[PDB]
């Protein structure tokens, strides 16, 4: 159902973007969410996106860090990053809210590795 | 004739509509979003043990044969078009005597999106009913609850589901709160499936906390009792020779303590147990008679 | 009413009688200043499709001097032009406000008398010799019980709100008042035997302290609930 | 898109006023009722409230549609074209439906006639109230609904296997009375018109001043511990 | 902002027996939590939405209970392939998600 | 309801509830006797078009021994038909009236007695 | 007793008296009498209490 970009590995300090593509569904109906795995960690919640209106929400950790927009058109949801450092190398998800808002559909995670 | 397009593309909209069917008859079932925004909490009620709240209740769900193409992309049509198309039908299981306002017009507004996303919002008066529990009068703290589901359609037909995340979906005015005993304190909302002979139904579910403030109550029965135990209590440091002085002390106590009790008990509604605040007048009420006794074997 | 014109210039008059719902607040009850309320607004339209505007400011709304009430007395009325947003856009809304005050000379004799009266009375009871001590004791009974009868009486008529007022304040201070002056009674009364120059001075300077911190209560009273 | 077909196909030759076999044997209607609460009894006005989910079963050989769709559901949009069985409750002083957002009531066609006809409702009956047999009293409050313009020779009522239930029993917001038992009764009532048979469901509740009394009589026995004091 | 606690933290046990686990939860959440497996080096799949609610295509032996605050998965006849990683996480505010339970067969 | 005939005699029923209101003298209380009545009449049609007339006389009213009011009891009700005019024309009309009496014996011991 | 009489029942008359009619700020053609038979009253009640 979802596809997202091929594994990314950038220096720190800049700023690199990711997309989540929505194949078989008008993501206008329902939400679009994002999830950071550390390593042998439990999951963790970034953002949440409405592309009806372009409302957006932040984790108040990652707010000013991470920037959430989406193209309606080509179906397409995006993730850009700010200029992030050496610590949070890790896979990132994307989902889109199920019945109960729990969050069914997740695509296979692209792995941002920040290196020299 | 700037409006003539737009009769036309109405007109092609409405043609060969059949209401009685919901959308997507044979396809998905179909998934109304609801909202409340409560405007003002009305005036809780003790004797029946009735609440009016004011609701704009919002509803919101994807009907694909209304789509259209144009320039406007958003039709913010009028208060008679809402009722040729389908509308879900949504009761409160727990209302006596509701009432939709149709004060100069009636108050709906129908907006239809390019996609086919629609909305639909009225201005309801609703008037519930939530059974209390008086044990702990006059300091309970009980939850007066609201549950609003989808009525002649089965969960394998219709299912609510809440507009924004639960949390901040029920919103309350800031100056709304039109009430003057209780004190309002947050909101609850869970979703459930409540099953009967017909077959199963989904069932929305809000609970609103309620807290009885105690100052009134504090300078109106507490205080006096205290007063008269206090006062019923100086006999002892009269002189033991004046004696129908002592009497009368003793029995006008007694006398205050009866017309208190008979003042503040009637404000108490009907109950077959005994409240909390009872338990409270008996002791203020058999203190005086054992001082009195005492005076007699004195 | 329908009146159309030449320019288009349609003219839609109802007649409505509206039972609206204004926040009351009786703090200062029996003296105090109600603001009631009337918010007019669109319902279907957002502030992009229409606009609300009163059709001129000093005639916007006639017949207010006219207006006659049979308790409270107008004062004066707003106009007010703004603009709310809800959850789905931002509607028009128009207001109309005018304050209210009630009328003072009918309420206070019938209230407030009956309270000032029994703690004179109290009062009273100082006087009298410390040898009669019977009378002194019966009197500062009756005031006690006749002061909460006059509570509880009282407490009916006026319109039942389950919120702190004024009034009861008042009552209920006069009831310490009166409640202090027979425990003061009961101490004099315990205390002579052994020592008669204690009460003996203790009575004479009660009968000009009880008065005088009455005094004073009542008129930080008066000055902050008026 | 084919049940737009079904649809205008059932309707069209349908008449409205007519009910179903008017020429031959009556029309045979299955009644079940489901108690909600019941409201608050005073022994004054000798009148209760009850809120109830009256439903009732018929067939009917002209709504036969032949299709692949086993069962219709419908809104209440359709209740006023097809045909409805008039039914008030004798008993009633002042009955009132639920719309609260829209007009409460249920449609449902199934294969072979046989429409569902279920409707919200909400009723005020007066209950004869008798009250030498306490502590031992135990009043019956009646409800009893049958036709208003149908003979017997053109409809009779019948229960289903239960058709009546109750629920939530501890909060009926009823106090002096306590919820016991339930009954069922159909009788034959003859009146200016004729015979109609008239079904009937009552229930019996029974009970569990006094508190007022007391502090007169306590302030007068009192009041004479004046005489005993010396003169 | 609404904590899970997630017990036990890793618990091994041994083919066709019971296994249970427990989401304390913190804060209120009214019947939102929902529970997710995670295989190794795979993406998260839901099992459980709500409370004793199976997602579609889910065998029959994952079966959860709820209440206002403490919520229970119990699986029933443990297989060979379902070691993998269960996290319970509430949507009931802005979601968040436990520390996550490795499950290794013995 | 509606109920034809083969002959074409229709039927007209109705449910009604009426909060009629009768003059009651209280000179003699509580030992008075009330005539409280109700009126029927038609209102476009003169008694020149229609006329109204009670059917079977003796059983126009059904029902009447089964009320039992409270506080009073129902002693007697008689029948009238009347013609009434008016400043348009002169209309039919019929009359329901019945006597009213108190139940004196629960006012005696509550009142005289003292 | 006597004086405990009269007021009583001038204060329970005078309750009903001014209940039957409206509230209205000015003061009716009853109020006179009512408070001539309260002063009358109270003023034997003065009278009694000094003598
Ligand atoms: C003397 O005069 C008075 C007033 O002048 C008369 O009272 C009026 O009587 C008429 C005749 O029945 C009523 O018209 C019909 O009313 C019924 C039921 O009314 C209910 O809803 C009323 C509001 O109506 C709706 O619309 C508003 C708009 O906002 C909505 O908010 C509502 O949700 C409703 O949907 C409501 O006011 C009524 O309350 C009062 O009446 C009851 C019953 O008397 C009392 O118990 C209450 O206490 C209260 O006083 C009531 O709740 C409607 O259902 C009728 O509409 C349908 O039926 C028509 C005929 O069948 C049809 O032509 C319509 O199009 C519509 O049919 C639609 O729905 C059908 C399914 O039901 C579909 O099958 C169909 O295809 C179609 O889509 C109709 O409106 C007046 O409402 C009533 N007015 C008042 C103020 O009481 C009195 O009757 C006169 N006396 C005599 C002897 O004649
Ligand atoms: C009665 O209550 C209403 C509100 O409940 C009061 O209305 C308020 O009136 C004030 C005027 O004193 C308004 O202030 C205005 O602010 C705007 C801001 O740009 C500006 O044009 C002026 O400075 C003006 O003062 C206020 O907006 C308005 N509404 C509120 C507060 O919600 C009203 O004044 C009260 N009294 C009477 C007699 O009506
Ligand atoms: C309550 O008061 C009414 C008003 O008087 C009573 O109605 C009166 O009833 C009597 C007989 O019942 C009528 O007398 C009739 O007069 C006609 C005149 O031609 C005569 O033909 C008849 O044979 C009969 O004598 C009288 O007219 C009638 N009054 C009116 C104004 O209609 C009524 O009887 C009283 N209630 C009871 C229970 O008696
Ligand atoms: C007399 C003083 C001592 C305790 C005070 C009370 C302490 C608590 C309260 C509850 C409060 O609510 C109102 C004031 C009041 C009655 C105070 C009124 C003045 C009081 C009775
Ligand atoms: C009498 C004093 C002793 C305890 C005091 C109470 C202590 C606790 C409270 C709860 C508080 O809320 C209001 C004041 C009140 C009633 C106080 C009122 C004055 C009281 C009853
Ligand atoms: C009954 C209680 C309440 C008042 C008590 C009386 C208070 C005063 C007196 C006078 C005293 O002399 C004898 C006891 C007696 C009758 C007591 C008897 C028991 C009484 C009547
Ligand atoms: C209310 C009644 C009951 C007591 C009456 C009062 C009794 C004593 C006086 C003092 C007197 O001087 C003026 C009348 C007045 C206020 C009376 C006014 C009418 C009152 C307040
Ligand atoms: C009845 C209550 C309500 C007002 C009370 C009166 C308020 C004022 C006074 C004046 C006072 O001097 C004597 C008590 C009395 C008559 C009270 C007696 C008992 C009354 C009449
Ligand atoms: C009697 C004492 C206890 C509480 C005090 C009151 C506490 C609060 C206020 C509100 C304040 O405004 C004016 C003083 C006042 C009435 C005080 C007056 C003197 C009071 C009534
Ligand atoms: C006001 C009350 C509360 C405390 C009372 C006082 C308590 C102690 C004394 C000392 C006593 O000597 C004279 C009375 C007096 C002033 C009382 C006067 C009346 C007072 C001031
Ligand atoms: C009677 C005389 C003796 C004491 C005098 C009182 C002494 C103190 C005061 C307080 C003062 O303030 C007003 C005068 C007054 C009441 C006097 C009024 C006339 C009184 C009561
Ligand atoms: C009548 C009541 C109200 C006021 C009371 C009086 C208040 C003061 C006194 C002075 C006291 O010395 C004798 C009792 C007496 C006359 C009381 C008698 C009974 C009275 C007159
Ligand atoms: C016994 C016949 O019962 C009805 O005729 C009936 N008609 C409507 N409903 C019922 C069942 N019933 C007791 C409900 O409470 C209920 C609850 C719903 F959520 C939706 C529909 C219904």
């Amino acid at each position: 159902q979802l596809q997202q970009s091929g594994a990314e590995l950038v220096k720190p300090g800049a700023s690199v973007k990711l997309s989540c593509t929505a194949s078989g569904f008008n993501i206008k109906d329902t939400y679009m969410y994002w999830v950071k795995q550390r390593p042998e960690q439990g999951l963790e919640w970034i953002g949440r996106i409405d592309p009806a209106n372009g409302d957006t929400k932040y984790d108040p950790k990652f707010q000013g860090k991470a920037t959430i927009t989406t193209d309606t058109f080509s179906n397409t949801a995006y993730l850009q990053l700010s200029s992030l450092t050496s610590e949070d190398t890790a896979v990132y998800y994307c989902a889109r809210k199920g019945l109960r808002w729990a969050m069914d559909y997740w695509g296979q995670g692209t792995s941002v590795t920040v290196s020299t | 004739d700037n409006t003539t397009v737009f009769t036309r593309i109405l007109d092609r909209l409405l043609d060969g509509y059949d209401n009685r069917l919901r959308p997507g008859l044979g396809e998905r079932v179909t998934e109304v979003k609801t909202d409340i925004f409560v405007t003002s909490f009305g005036p809780v009620s003790d004797h029946d043990m009735e609440y009016t709240i004011d609701v704009f209740f919002r509803q919101s769900w994807k009907d694909e044969r209304l789509k259209f193409k144009g320039p406007m992309t958003v039709l913010r049509l009028n208060n008679l078009m809402a009722s040729k198309i389908w509308t879900p039908d949504t009761f409160f299981h727990n209302g006596k005597k509701s009432v939709a306002h149709n004060m100069t017009m009636p108050n709906k507004l129908l907006r239809i999106t390019e996609d086919g996303t629609l909305l639909y919002t009225m201005r309801l008066t609703v008037r519930a009913e939530c059974p209390m529990h008086l044990e702990d009068f006059p300091m309970d703290a009980h939850a007066c609850p609201l549950k609003f589901g989808s009525y002649a359609y089965t969960r394998a037909e219709v299912v609510y589901e809440w507009t924004r995340e639960p949390a901040r979906s029920v919103v309350v005015a800031e100056d709304g709160s039109r009430l003057n005993q209780y004190d309002l304190l947050g909101q609850t909302v869970d979703s459930g499936i409540v099953q009967s002979s017909t077959g199963e139904y989904v069932v929305m579910t809000t609970h609103f906390h309620l807290k009885r403030k105690i100052g009134y109550f504090v300078i109106q029965t507490y205080l006096p009792c205290i007063m008269t135990v206090i006062l019923s209590q100086v006999s002892f440091w009269l002189n033991r020779e004046s004696v129908p002085a002592r009497t009368v002390f003793g029995v006008t106590t007694v006398l205050t303590m009866t017309t208190l009790s008979i003042s503040a008990r009637n404000s108490l509604p009907k109950v077959a147990y005994a409240t909390a605040m009872d338990w409270f007048i008996a002791v203020c009420y058999a203190f005086v008679f054992s001082a009195l006794i005492e005076f007699a074997t004195v | 009413m329908i009146r159309l014109h030449p320019d288009g210039t349609v003219l839609y008059g109802l007649r409505i009688t509206t039972t609206a719902a204004c926040m009351m607040d009786l703090r200062r009850y029996p003296l105090d200043e109600q603001n009631c309320t009337l918010e007019i607004e669109s319902y279907g339209y957002t502030t992009d499709d229409i606009e609300f505007y009163w059709r001129g400011d000093d005639n916007a709304v006639t017949g207010v001097t006219k207006i006659e009430l049979p308790q409270f007395s107008i004062v004066d009325y707003k106009l007010i032009t703004k603009k709310v947003v809800f959850s789905t856009g931002s509607y028009p809304r128009l207001s109309l406000s005018f304050k209210l005050k009630r009328n003072i000379g009918y309420f206070i004799l019938q209230t407030y008398m009956p309270s000032i009266l029994i703690t004179i009375l109290s009062w009273v009871s100082f006087w009298i010799n410390y040898d009669a001590s019977a009378a002194r004791v019966a009197l500062g009974i009756t005031t006690v019980l006749t002061m909460t009868t006059i509570n509880t009486h009282l407490r009916e008529t006026l319109p039942k709100i389950p919120y702190v007022k004024a009034i009861d304040m008042y009552l209920m201070g006069c009831f310490v008042f009166v409640f202090m002056a027979l425990l003061e009674y009961a101490l004099v009364n315990y205390i002579f035997f052994s020592q008669p120059a204690r009460a003996a001075a203790i009575d004479r300077w009660s009968r000009i302290f009880f008065p005088v911190v009455f005094s004073f209560f009542n008129i930080v009273y008066w000055l902050y609930y008026v | 898109g084919d049940v737009t077909v079904i649809l205008n196909n059932l309707l069209e030759g349908y008449d409205n006023k007519l009910r179903p076999d008017i020429g031959v044997k009556p029309t045979l209607i299955h009644t079940d009722m489901y108690v909600n609460s019941i409201g608050p009894v005073n022994a004054i006005n000798m009148e209760y409230t009850i809120d109830i989910f009256f439903a009732q079963t018929w067939y009917d050989r002209r709504l036969k549609f032949n299709s692949t769709i086993k069962v219709l559901r419908l809104n209440s949009n359709m209740v006023g074209k097809i045909w409805i069985p008039d039914t008030f409750f004798r008993n009633s002083k002042k009955a009132d439906a639920h719309w609260i957002t829209t007009p409460n009531r249920m449609l449902r066609i199934w294969n072979d006639g046989r429409v569902l006809y279920t409707l919200r409702l909400t009723i005020d009956a007066e209950c004869q109230l008798q009250l030498h047999n306490f502590p031992m009293d135990e009043h019956s409050c009646p409800l009893e609904f049958s036709s208003y313009g149908y003979p017997r020779e053109e409809i009779v009522y019948q229960w289903k296997r239960s058709s009546v239930e109750v629920g939530d029993t501890r909060s009926w917001r009823l106090y002096q009375f306590s919820f016991v038992g339930l009954r069922n009764t159909t009788e034959v009532v003859k009146t200016t018109s004729g015979d109609y048979v008239v079904m009937s469901v009552y229930f019996d509740l029974s009970r569990r001043t006094i508190q007022t009394y007391i502090p007169c009589t306590l302030i007068v026995v009192l009041s004479w511990v004046s005489f005993w004091i010396n003169k | 902002n609404i904590v899970m606690t997630q017990s036990p933290k890793s618990m091994s046990m041994s083919v066709g027996e019971r296994v249970t686990l427990s989401c304390k939860a913190s804060e209120y959440v009214g019947t939102y939590v929902s529970w997710y497996q995670q295989k190794p080096e795979q993406s998260p799949k839901l099992l459980i939405y709500g409370a004793s609610n199976r997602y579609t295509g889910v065998p029959d032996r994952f079966t959860g209970s709820g209440s206002a605050t403490d919520f229970t998965l119990t699986i029933g006849s443990v297989q060979a392939e379902d070691l993998a990683d269960y996290h319970c996480g509430q949507s009931y505010s802005y979601p968040t998600f436990g520390a996550g339970t490795k499950l290794e067969l013995k």
